[PDB]
RNA sequence: CCAGGA
């Protein structure tokens, strides 16, 4: 329920990597495998 | 939610042992490793079960109906 | 998905209790199957014609040795490949109650007890000598590895003659899905009916042995000794100046880049061979230094599970980390996380996780890590579907 | 006196420490097994709710009910329902135990196993009476209720061997060991420096020889003397889960005498 | 310990996704690739608040 | 589901016998008998006391699948010794091996004051 | 001693308060 | 390519595989359930007629 | 699962005396694989099992968050002021037979998980059923017994 | 049925390499000079230092199944201290009238290097391994 | 944190003092002074991504702050605080981790997909999912009977309620090879 | 579509 409630969908250049400005903002372990990998954020 | 009757494990019954632990550690200000020693729980399968309970029910009473 | 004939294959059926359908351990590869929550689809034929389609052409026997790579796509796995090492070894011997019922435990055994290899002070056998019992008479294998002679002093390679091993330990090479086979013997020999009865019978044998022997893995055997630890330590140390060394004589201008590279191409290159020859050092320290008792050493040795690499990034050093094949890149301007200062080149700053998993990894090294893992991950996914319409 | 031998040597209401020598490591594990798994104990197998007014569902309930542990004593002179010429249950293979509970306090009424009141005819036998161990005398805590929490409900206790389920188990932790100074090489160990320095040295290490290095290995040597410890849960005395376990083996035993007698 | 932050729509619990975007109202400039005749483009995505 | 009941593990099935002796084909004077409804408790106790006897040749057993309660033991004897009294004899030996173990135990607990 | 340098267990009775005030669906409720 | 090249079918049987030392290389373990579900349509013959109706 | 990506489906459940056992008693819950650990290179697994075991005879919550002081050398060090063996092995016993395993088993507590998928809402089998209207086809998915 | 070879060697050195249980020891006789001797054995049962003499025999005899006791009456056809019982594997001719025969006793490898016993030594499972004092 | 060279006494460092961290601890013992008590007393302040470019922050605050004037070889390889230039300090490292991470026990000893896993299947481990479970109609539920809280925890669990309310029970796990099974 | 499983 928390992680559901901490959810980032970004629609449609190498998005799924994870960032270095990703670093305290966003978790760098919590994404799907698969399709929405790394498309789905988690703060 | 309410303390397991009986360890998984082994199956010491560890029902009677629950008000015995949370009195050895209010009434008698002891460490959780003391009080469960005392309770006679020697096997750590025994000692994790009234060491990790979470009594739930305690909640679920606070519930009118 | 049913990229293969043998995705696809004919079984006998045993009904069975319990909700889940049940399959042996070696035709797991084939279907590329495991027990993590996969799924597995069952077809009944209707007709007596359909059914001889299916026990003629298509059962699991007949498509041990498979025309894709002309060799064996079933072996000896897991339990069994890690039993058969360990049952195999000079120092492994056998008494006379343990025997009788790993003989008994072959559903073929002729009723015959071998004469122990040690007759008197006490009967004693051999691994070797009772595995022999599941290797079919007129079966003859030879097979040299780094060092052997015939007098094969480090149980070296294989011997079996007419079906009763003479020498060298049983693993990955000798019972595996392997192009020279015992397996792959077998089924050319002797038949495909036979071959499938011997994975049975190897099977049977091994488990029950290691059943009784055990097998466990620990924390312990990721541990590496005291001076180890000092001498990985000081490898990495040595490799960490030679990188300062050739960053000093880049920011100098005395660095003469390779003909068809940047000034810049070239360094890098040359951080980035130092710090793995480093992880690569640091390895093979532990790696020696772990002793044939490591758990881990033997499911390496066996062929069961694990490599080097796991070895050393578990026990001394995990490594570069990349992304696009460059190290960690400047995101931010100039740097790679906040808490660096600006144009800092150095193997910390862009991404070389010195520590061992055991000794585990600083927030920095962590994030790196992270980002290099998510890599393989993107690719995981994305291949995926690009492989399967290739196979369309 | 004659084949193996017994030297306890500590005992309770709840654990037997004893020393067996002169067996087979086959004879002594095969006790171990049964004290475990086949000594019949009573314990609840129906559970019928009138009514439920509590925080927790009837099966819950009914499930801790089974591990309440109720006094198998004389459990030897009760059938096994299945065994029994009734419908259903009877005296004769069966204990009827009745729970009310009620939340007549503002505070939290609490449900014991004390709370459990027999309803059946004993015959005048040691048998169904909710072991109490507790300090207090209130024994297993099955329930917690607030203000109108009811709890009325009807157990049915049968006869039973922890095969058909572990409620039946009379037996905690059986514990079992032997050869302390590894003489008979029964164990490689793993270590890290020295085998000796890295491993506990057994309690059990004072009641054998040291092996003393400069001495060949024993291969002759053979497993005998076992250092355990049985612990009852309550149904069955201590000695008893030893003796009824030696007694259950030896029936075990006598059964396939008299099947190959029959063939 | 219900935290709160959902909506109850017609009976169900939902759940506001939130969604990633560029930013409005930023100069970006980029390299437009080898076969083009523009070599480099500076965009602004002007919008209003 | 389709798990099976749990009496299973010790009630005789409908027209099934405690023992069932076959003779084995591949080996003289041996016998392969079927145990059902039991275990390892038995069989590796049996086993184990048939090792003992001297005029015993070969003896093992074997629980061919866990989801069974089952096993069967192979008893090869010298001519003349038939496996069925090899078996006969151990099965005493092991209760009066027990008996004694009994009356040794109560001796010593009787002894004991706690 | 009041104007002590922080240890490293007290960024922790931080973290606390952050949580105390703020909860985990700050954002949402925001 | 949904109906024809490919079809839903009869006949067929889905579940969680788990693994098995004791099964020989060539079998599958088959749910009770499942085997009293699918069938095999069989031609009452001489040879079988008798066991047949049995099962029957 | 436990709480590092280590999942898998029961194979078999095996009653207390088939099991293998510590001289002390004890009995796993549990059996998993070696063969997991070493291709994964799940350290924390192993740490938080030794971590667990000792945390569980001490009676003290075992800190097992991210960046910290705590080593497994730190945590060997309390085991063995605990009576067992450092690095958590544990001579075992075979249950059948009760004659010591050659080999020690790594043994102690983890925190494991039950998740969503059990078998019996995923068995299905078919043999002749609903079809549909347009195709005259075999019906979809388990729920609608479809082939 | 009978013997097919005897003499007394003397144990140059003993090697445990990794093995816990097994040694490759190196022998010579001290009769004849051509004759050497490489063996593995199970040291843990039978131990064996540096310049120890020892018989070594071979014979072919004292087939079918393998029967334990009874052997307390029967012709116990071991005066010798450790006993063993493997197959010969190879023939080499190591130049002149030199030969070599290789024994695997179960893993338990055997290489005896000489000349005389041409009349003796078969390729045979059957030849058995007998070592005193 | 707030890094300021502003120090009579020495050094650059951290604006927050022993005596705000007891004049929290006060407050914690209440069930005056909140978070917000020192964000306007400047003590932490907020930074988006595009401020982060030109911050400097430490991640450690004792470890990271005073210079030198044997060591233990259990522990990690650390670097250092050669930097004077210091703007900020990080809160706690762990920080970086989403509510599904930071219940992965030692994530910094685990190969990096392997924690990316367990963040997908601890949201569908079971437990209770709310306390209020016997009075709502929700289609589908499932609760634990007996759950516990984990042995071995994170300091982070304490704000994510995790072990009042758990998704497991702490199993007597044995890593063995035993019937193949 | 949405959410998930190998
Ligand atoms: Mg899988
Ligand atoms: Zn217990
Ligand atoms: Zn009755």
């Amino acid at each position: 329920t928390l992680s559901h409630l901490r959810r980032t969908n970004t629609p449609i250049a190498k998005p799924r990597q994870l960032h270095n400005t990703h670093w305290g903002l966003v978790c760098p372990a919590e994404t799907p495998e698969g399709q929405a990998c790394g498309l789905v954020k988690n703060l | 939610m309410i303390v397991p009757v009986r360890c998984f494990s082994c199956g010491k019954v560890v029902g009677d042992k629950w008000e015995s632990y949370l009195n050895l550690l209010q009434e008698d200000e002891l460490d959780e490793g003391t009080a469960l020693s005392r309770l006679g729980l020697k096997r750590y399968c025994c000692r994790r079960m009234i060491l990790t309970h979470v009594d739930l029910i305690e909640k679920f009473l606070r519930y009118n109906p | 998905p049913s990229l293969h004939k043998m995705s696809m294959m004919a079984h006998r059926v045993k009904v069975i209790p319990y909700s889940t359908f049940r399959l042996n351990l070696s035709v797991t590869s084939p279907y590329n199957a495991d027990f993590d929550g996969d799924e597995m689809n069952l077809h009944v034929p209707q007709s007596e014609e359909t059914r001889a389609e299916l026990s003629q052409l298509c059962a699991v026997p007949l498509q041990i040795v498979s025309p894709q790579s002309n060799k064996p796509c079933m072996g000896i796995v897991q339990d069994t490949l890690c039993g058969i090492r360990k049952l195999t070894l000079r120092d492994t011997f056998i008494e006379l109650d343990q025997v009788l019922n790993m003989l008994y435990w072959v559903p073929d055994w002729d009723g015959v007890i071998p004469t122990p290899a040690i007759i008197k002070p006490k009967p004693l056998w051999s691994g070797k000598q009772i595995l022999s019992v599941a290797i079919p008479n007129g079966i003859h294998l030879q097979r040299f590895d780094e060092g052997t002679t015939l007098l094969s002093p480090k149980d070296n390679g294989m011997l079996i003659i007419d079906g009763q091993i003479i020498f060298g330990v049983v693993e990955k090479k000798t019972v595996g899905s392997s192009n020279g086979g015992l397996i792959h013997v077998v089924t050319r020999e002797k038949g495909p009916q036979v071959c499938a009865k011997l994975f049975g019978n190897i099977q049977k044998v091994v488990n029950f042995w290691l059943l009784h022997n055990g097998f466990s893995t620990g924390i312990g055997d990721t541990i590496a000794d005291g001076p180890t630890m000092r001498e990985i330590t000081e490898t990495i140390a040595e490799a960490k100046k030679k990188v300062l060394d050739v960053t000093k004589e880049a920011q100098a201008n005395l660095l003469t880049a390779k003909h068809g590279m940047t000034l810049r191409e070239s360094f890098e290159d040359n951080v980035v061979r130092f710090l793995n020859e480093a992880r690569d050092k640091a390895g093979r320290l532990a790696e020696v230094n772990l002793k044939d008792l490591n758990n881990v050493k033997q499911m390496v040795m066996a062929g069961s599970k694990g490599s080097f690499i796991n070895i050393a990034q578990m026990s001394a050093c995990v490594g570069q980390q990349s992304v696009e094949g460059k190290r960690i890149a400047f995101g931010f301007v100039d740097r790679t996380l906040p808490h660096f200062s600006k144009d800092d080149y150095s193997p910390e700053s862009k991404g070389f996780v010195e520590n061992s998993y055991l000794r585990g990894l600083t927030p920095q090294e962590f994030f790196f890590h992270a980002m290099g893992g998510r890599e393989g991950l993107i690719d995981t996914a994305v291949k995926t579907a690009e492989t399967g319409y290739i196979q369309r | 006196e004659e084949g193996p031998q017994v030297k306890i040597r500590e005992a309770s209401k709840d654990n037997v420490d004893f020393i067996l020598s002169n067996v087979d490591l086959a004879m002594a594990n095969s006790l171990r097994r049964v004290m475990i798994a086949e000594i019949p104990t009573l314990a609840i197998d129906s559970v019928e709710v009138e009514t439920n007014t509590t925080v927790l569902a009837d099966e819950f309930i009914a499930h801790r009910l089974g591990l309440i542990p109720l006094q198998s004593m004389d459990i030897e002179q009760l059938e096994y329902s299945r065994d029994c010429f009734c419908e259903d249950h009877c005296d004769k293979c069966s204990v009827v135990l009745t729970l009310q509970a009620f939340g007549e306090s503002e505070s939290t009424t609490n449900v014991y196993s004390k709370d459990l009141v027999i309803v059946s005819n004993l015959m005048g036998r040691n048998i169904g009476h909710p072991i109490i161990q507790d300090k207090e005398g209130n024994g297993v805590l099955i329930c917690k209720l607030r203000k109108g929490q009811e709890l009325k409900l009807t157990c049915v206790a049968k006869k039973g061997i922890a095969k058909e389920h572990a409620k039946w188990g009379p037996a905690a932790a059986i514990e079992f060991e032997y050869d302390p100074w590894n003489k008979l090489k029964h164990t490689d160990y793993w270590y890290e420096q020295d085998s000796a320095k890295e491993w506990p040295q057994s309690k059990n290490c004072e009641y054998e020889d040291p092996p003393n290095e400069g001495d060949p290995f024993d291969y002759k040597a053979q497993a005998d003397t076992f250092y355990m410890n049985v612990e009852s849960v309550g149904s069955i005395p201590v000695d008893q889960v030893v003796v009824r376990g030696i007694d259950t083996l030896q029936k075990k035993v006598a059964s396939i005498l008299l099947a190959l007698t029959q063939m | 310990f219900d935290m709160g932050g959902y909506f109850i729509i017609n009976g169900s619990e939902k759940v506001l996704i939130a969604q990633e975007r560029s930013a409005g109202n930023i100069v970006q400039v980029f390299k437009k690739a080898a076969p083009s005749p523009i070599s480099h483009v500076a965009e602004i995505r002007s919008a209003l608040e | 589901m389709n798990a099976p009941d749990r009496f299973e593990l010790f009630l005789l099935g409908e027209g099934e016998s405690k023992l069932k002796i076959d003779p084995d084909t591949k080996a003289p004077n041996a016998v392969v008998i079927t145990f059902e409804k039991e275990d390892h408790t038995l069989g590796n106790l049996i086993r184990a006391e048939l090792l003992n006897d001297r005029k015993v040749l070969f003896a093992a057993y074997k629980v061919e699948h866990p989801f069974f309660a089952r096993f069967k033991l192979r008893i090869q004897t010298t001519e003349g010794y038939d496996p069925k009294d090899a078996l006969k004899n151990a099965c005493n030996s092991i209760i009066n091996k027990l008996g004694a173990l009994k009356t040794n135990f109560e001796t010593e607990w009787n002894l004991q004051t706690l | 001693d009041e104007s002590a340098p922080i240890t490293a267990e007290d960024s922790w009775a931080v973290i606390s308060a952050f949580f105390r005030e703020k909860g985990l669906v700050s954002q949402q409720l925001d | 390519r949904g109906n024809l090249m490919g079809k839903r079918v009869d006949f067929s049987a889905r579940t969680v595989i788990s693994g098995d030392p004791n099964l020989e290389l060539d079998q599958v373990g088959v749910p009770k359930s499942i085997a009293k579900t699918l069938t095999y349509p069989e031609v009452v013959t001489p040879y079988n007629i008798d066991r047949l109706t049995q099962l029957v | 699962a436990s709480r590092h990506g280590q999942k898998g489906t029961i194979g078999i459940t095996y009653r207390r005396e088939d099991m293998p056992f510590t001289a002390e008693g004890i009995v796993p819950d549990l059996i998993i694989n070696p063969h997991a650990i070493p291709s994964r290179m799940t350290v924390a697994h192993l740490i938080e099992c030794l971590l667990s075991k000792v945390a569980a005879l001490s009676g003290n919550e075992g800190d097992a968050s991210p960046f910290t002081d705590i080593t497994v050398e730190g945590i060997s060090k309390l085991l063995r002021e605990h009576g067992y063996q450092s690095r958590g092995f544990e001579v075992m016993y075979n249950g059948h037979t009760g004659k010591k395993l050659m080999a020690q088993i790594f043994f102690g507590p983890t925190y494991y998980q039950r998740l969503r998928h059990m078998v019996d809402d995923k068995i299905h089998a078919r043999a002749r059923g609903p079809m549909q209207v347009l195709t005259r086809q075999p019906v979809e998915g388990r729920s609608r017994d479809g082939g | 049925s009978n013997t097919l070879f005897d003499d007394i060697f003397q144990v140059s050195e003993v090697d445990p390499g990794r093995y816990n249980k097994v040694c490759r020891i190196e022998a010579a006789s001290t009769t004849q000079d051509q004759c050497k001797l490489t063996l593995d054995i199970n040291v843990e049962l039978f131990p064996v230092a540096a310049q120890d003499s020892l018989t070594v025999t071979i014979a072919s005899s004292l087939t079918r199944s393998w029967r334990p006791p009874q052997a307390g009456d029967r012709s116990l056809a071991d005066d010798y201290d450790y006993v063993m019982y493997g197959t010969a594997y190879k023939f080499e001719e190591v130049s002149k009238d030199l030969i070599a025969v290789y024994y695997s006793f179960g893993g338990l490898l055997m290489r005896l290097e000489g000349n005389y016993r041409n009349l003796n030594n078969l390729k045979q499972e059957n030849a058995y391994l007998l070592i005193r004092r | 944190f707030i890094v300021e060279d502003d120090e009579s006494l020495g050094h650059k460092e951290l604006k927050v003092r022993k005596g705000h961290i007891a004049k929290l601890m006060a407050t914690e013992y209440q069930d005056e002074y909140t978070w917000s008590s020192l964000l306007n007393e400047g003590l932490v302040e907020y930074i988006d991504a595009e401020e982060e470019e030109s911050i400097l922050i430490a991640m450690q605050p004792e470890d990271l702050e005073p210079a030198e004037a044997d060591v233990d070889p259990a522990k990690r390889i650390r670097v250092s605080h050669h930097a004077t230039t210091f703007t900020h300090c990080e809160i706690h490292p762990s920080m970086i981790l989403g509510v599904a991470a930071s219940i992965i026990p030692f994530p910094d000893h685990n190969q990096s997909p392997r924690n990316t896993y367990q963040s997908a299947m601890g949201k569908q481990a079971m437990g209770v999912f709310l306390t209020n479970y016997n009075v709502r109609m929700d289609t589908m539920a499932n609760i634990l009977y007996y759950p516990q809280k984990p042995l071995g925890t994170t300091r982070a669990m304490e704000y994510l309620k995790f072990r009042e309310l758990p998704a497991g029970q702490n199993a007597i796990v044995a890593i063995a090879c035993y019937s193949g099974y």
